């Protein structure tokens, strides 16, 4: 396939975006 | 100073397990504590 | 029967009563009475606690005067609002928490009155911030221990959540009494009015902090910070040498310049910048 | 006929009694296992654990010998284990109208009248278990007995079984005695009322009833009444994607930890299988900010429910949370794996669950064993080698004296989970169509909450789904097809108990034949038989097999 | 037009993958040392 090669590849940019904010929250929570 | 912070946090890697103490020594601590409680 | 899912609710005031009266006469086992609404078969909500004065000198639990609690029970009746006695307490001071043989007797005098009375132990030494340590108890029948039968018939994953202490396990622990998981009731009406009032400066940062001795104290840190930096010109040079674990055990007799240095850098930094900015706002604000 | 067609396809009995036919014909279980777990005789949870385990491994097969072996160790534990005993019978007789009243003819509440109103009270629970999603005489028969009865010692069983039979049906009739069941001002009616109050209104978003429920759960003092409704107001909204977010925002805005937890659930149900950015930001943030542990545990157990569509992503996010500072997040993390990847033998998820039994906390050792059971049902040594690596492990922990009853409780439960239905039933939160199986979703969601009620997670029968083809040519007539497979015949392995006191790949299969969903692609079509299927055999279930 | 249109989406996105993934790898170990300090 060629069409899924971009849809599923931006899909993990949406999915990937959350985790840096997540560990950004844990970075202060484990301090506190 | 801040660049000497940003380009030096690499080190923390490789090593990955910080064990609590053990499992079998926790069980033996439960047995010896059970014997002190029985005593 | 019970399901070891009893879940005592208490208060936000009675903890303060327990630590104050448990702390004032602390090496003697002080006691008093508990007073709240008795809700359903599972839970109980003890809203108030008043203490009882002692009988005489001696580390024990003395006795209870129903003249005194008859009157004190009626003072709040004709002044505040009626409640019900539900439990009682004493104070193992620096012991932890269990039931002594004296404790189980005066408990046994109270469970015959109401079958769901509550034994409570406060420990006002080993508590620091997150460890208050209370662990309210109640008797189990030794008759069923003679039967060899297991009481209390767990229907909920709520009981076996806190592991019991080894000292109470040495004591009557599971052969004469049981633990009860508790928690607390609070509200923002209280949370704000204790948060906003505990540590509050007033106009103090709008001052100048001993304006001659600020620079003098700044001198009074930098002067020994010089020789401490000379020790930092001493301690680096034994690297490319013996292993850093020996450079860890070996440094337990004499001070290091590193941590002691970065302490004073912080102290000079935050000591200066606050006096600078707070010095400069008043130039704008006052004329 | 076309006149009979509404009964054939809308009552749908010829999958009910025909999967029941597959259960009564196909039964591969063991006595020796419950002989091995028989040895743990003590008056702990163990009685309820065993008598819920045989119901777990004998769903709908009507096999009364693991109960009928004795009466003494059966009825030894009392006062709720007899309630669990009359609970466990309907799962054994699930999906069968006839042997419901006649076998419980001892167990009607007005026949023998013993001192146990639980043994005779919780029957209608099991009648609702048999006739879940089949509303008939179960409604009014299980309703007029609830018009006049005792207190909430039969009303739990009739209420839960009644709303279970009327699950997702929007019925004013059960809603009436659920109104007066709601306004009892009783603590013990809370699980009776708040559960079925949502069950009959599944996916209805009846905002007047929402206003009644959350308007009622703001003033009472008991907590079970604040908990059954905390499930029900989640249950009333289902798959909405935007249509609850003001209410989720309200419940999370409230100071009540139980109600914030209920919001967690509600956002867990309005986003089933949908990988939405809107849910995942706050949802994950609620398990990091909040101070109660319960809302953190439900907050991390929302993730497999919102992300079971792609099971490749939950091991990527939750393994980061297997090492939290609290065993609560370490616990709901493992149950988040156990709800996400349970359909597959995810080698990575088993790899995550390997050290999860090592932790010094008893309940995370427990839920490690529950998730370890859910990951590998109907999987024999060739999907993953860890199966018999863990079969010895459940025995290893159940035969210790020095463990906890809670610690071995996940093992004794995990037995009847692991060998359920004689390797003939399975979990499926998912049809092959892409549509999810919402009674299985309700069954696993309700199955989470065994913390606060033990036969609450007895509601698991709706998750047990077949892996079996059915060949058929008429409405009733069995054909006789014998097709085979092509691929490796060691995939077709069995439990094969040991009972201590040249390789054929042509697996000839009849019409009621079990087949792994991985084995749906490795089979052979019948090309030489007189019968040839007009449908392309990709799904199992039931098909037409055209006589050529 | 799918060559010069569609394939140009792939060469772009991967550059964001390669450094946001790397920032993630730095950041989660940066959690992990502190977490081991906490439980220890
Ligand atoms: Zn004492």
């Amino acid at each position: 396939d060629l069409y899924s090669r971009y849809k599923k590849l931006q899909q993990e940019l949406e999915f990937l975006e959350v985790q840096e904010e997540y560990i950004k929250d844990e970075q202060k929570n484990l301090k506190k | 100073h801040n660049m000497s912070v940003k380009a030096m946090r690499f080190p923390p890697k490789s090593y990955n397990k910080d064990l609590e103490s053990a499992e079998e020594r926790r069980e033996r601590e439960q047995q010896d504590l059970e014997f002190a409680k029985e005593m | 029967a019970v399901d070891t899912a009893e879940q005592v609710y208490i208060s936000s005031l009675a903890l303060l009563k327990m630590l104050k009266h448990g702390r004032a006469g602390v090496p003697m086992e002080v006691m008093g009475l508990m007073l709240g609404e008795f809700v359903d078969d599972y839970t109980v909500r003890v809203i108030d606690v008043f203490a009882m004065p002692q009988s005489g000198t001696g580390v024990s639990v003395e006795a209870v005067d129903p003249v005194f609690q008859a009157k004190m029970l009626d003072m709040l009746k004709q002044t505040g609002r009626p409640e019900m006695v539900v439990g009682w307490y004493h104070s193992h001071p620096g012991f932890g928490c269990w039931l002594s043989g004296v404790d189980i007797n005066t408990q046994q005098s109270f469970e015959a009155l109401s079958e769901r009375a509550v034994a409570v132990v406060v420990d006002p030494i080993q508590s620091v911030k997150g460890k208050v340590v209370i662990d309210a108890f109640r008797l189990i029948n030794a008759n069923m221990m003679v039967l060899g039968h297991e009481p209390r018939q767990t229907t909920s994953n709520l009981g076996h959540l806190n592991k019991p202490s080894i000292q109470a396990l040495i004591h009557g622990l599971n052969r004469h009494y049981y633990s009860i998981t508790i928690n607390y009731r609070k509200n923002e009406l209280e949370q704000k009015m204790l948060l906003n009032l505990h540590k509050k400066s007033w106009m103090e940062g709008l001052t100048l902090q001993d304006y001659s001795e600020h620079c003098k104290h700044n001198e009074s840190v930098v002067k020994e910070m010089l020789e401490l930096a000379k020790n930092y010109n001493k301690a680096v040079e034994e690297e490319d040498k013996m292993t850093p674990e020996q450079l860890a055990i070996k440094n337990v007799g004499k001070q290091d310049p590193k941590r002691h240095l970065e302490e004073h850098v912080d102290v000079l930094m935050t000591s200066n910048i606050v006096q600078c900015l707070a010095a400069m706002l008043d130039t704008v604000v006052f004329k | 006929d076309q006149t009979l067609k509404m009964i054939k396809i809308l009552s749908g009995e010829m999958a009910i009694e025909l999967h029941l036919q597959f259960l009564i014909r196909n039964n591969n279980t063991d006595l020796m296992i419950l002989k091995n777990t028989k040895d743990a005789v003590r008056n702990s949870v163990c009685h309820t654990a065993t008598v819920i385990a045989n119901s777990f491994m004998h769903c709908g097969t009507t096999s009364d010998q693991f109960l009928r072996d004795n009466l003494e160790w059966l009825a030894r534990a009392t006062n709720w284990a007899k309630f669990t005993a009359t609970a466990s019978l309907g799962v054994i007789h699930k999906g069968h109208e006839k042997e419901a009243l006649q076998l419980m003819a001892t167990y009607l509440p007005k026949d023998t009248s013993p001192g146990s109103a639980y043994q005779e009270g919780g029957g209608l629970y099991a009648l609702g278990l048999i006739h879940a999603n089949h509303g008939g005489d179960i409604i009014d028969y299980l309703l007029n007995q609830l018009k006049n009865a005792s207190n909430d010692i039969v009303r739990h069983g009739g209420s839960l079984g009644l709303g279970l039979a009327a699950m997702g049906t929007a019925r004013q009739d059960v809603y009436d005695l659920l109104k007066t069941n709601l306004y009892q001002d009783d603590a013990v009616t809370g699980e009776a009322a708040g559960l079925a109050l949502g069950l009959v209104m599944l996916g209805s978003k009846n905002a007047q009833a929402i206003e009644d429920m959350v308007g009622y759960a703001q003033e009472t003092q008991h907590e079970k009444i604040l908990r059954g409704l905390a499930v029900g107001i989640a249950l009333v909204m289902y798959g909405r994607m935007e249509e609850a977010d003001a209410l989720i925002e309200s419940l999370c805005r409230d100071k009540d930890p139980i109600l914030r937890r209920s919001g967690m659930y509600t956002v867990a149900m309005a986003y089933c299988g949908s990988g939405n950015n809107k849910a995942i930001r706050r949802l994950l943030h609620v398990a990091v900010s909040d101070v109660n542990d319960d809302v953190r545990r439900a907050a991390v157990e929302s993730l497999g429910f919102i992300l079971f569509r792609t099971p490749e992503q939950c091991p990527s996010v939750v393994s980061l949370l297997s090492e939290s500072y609290n065993p609560h997040v370490r616990y709901g993390a493992a149950m988040a794996l156990g709800i996400c990847c349970a359909g597959t033998g995810n080698k990575e998820a088993i790899n995550l669950l390997e050290p999860m039994t090592n932790d010094p906390v008893n309940y995370v050792r427990q839920g490690a064993l529950i998730a370890s059971a859910l990951i590998m049902i109907q999987q024999t040594e060739i999907t993953c080698p860890k199966v018999n690596q863990f079969r010895q492990l459940y025995s290893k922990v159940i035969n210790d004296k020095h463990d906890d009853v809670m610690a071995k409780f996940g093992a004794i439960l995990a037995q009847g989970i692991l060998d359920a239905g004689g390797h003939n039933v399975t979990i499926s939160l998912q049809s092959r169509t892409g549509h999810t199986h919402m009674p299985s979703v309700v069954g696993v969601l309700v199955f989470t909450q065994f913390w606060f009620w033990f036969p609450l997670s007895h509601f698991l029968s709706l998750a047990y789904t077949p892996t079996c083809v059915i060949g058929l040519n008429k409405d009733l007539k069995m054909p006789k097809v014998q097709y085979k497979s092509n691929c490796k015949p060691s995939t077709f392995a069995y439990p094969a108990p040991l009972e201590v006191p040249p390789e054929p790949n042509f697996q000839l299969l009849d019409n009621p034949a079990r087949v792994m969903p991985a084995q749906l692609k490795v089979l052979t079509m019948p090309e030489t038989c007189r019968y040839q299927p007009f449908k392309p055999l990709s799904i199992g279930g039931i098909i037409i097999l055209k006589d050529t | 037009g799918l060559r010069q249109y569609y394939l140009s989406k792939i060469e772009e996105l991967q550059l964001i993958v390669n450094d946001k993934s790397q920032n993630l790898r730095r950041l989660q170990a940066q959690r992990n040392e502190l977490n081991a300090k906490v439980r220890l």
